[PDB]
């Protein structure tokens, strides 16, 4: 899932992890 | 919207702008 | 925030609402 | 990942695929 060459998919998955325990 | 004290809401908006322009 | 003509931004905002109280 | 009983995690993945292909 990318916008151009930016991997939104990857960052969103990392954000879900960051936001959790 | 938050997860505990984590500002999930705001972090998601930041990600949306970071992945775009 | 769109992928093509699809408004991801709008659907994501609706999902945050659906997931909450 | 869930919000209460709401399957936020899975719904977000569904949105990612629905907004893409």
């Amino acid at each position: 899932y990318r916008i151009x060459s930016y991997d939104f998919x990857d960052k969103f998955k990392k954000l879900l992890r960051k936001a959790a325990g | 919207y938050r997860i505990x004290s984590y500002d999930f809401x705001d972090e998601a908006e930041k990600l949306l702008r970071d992945a775009a322009g």
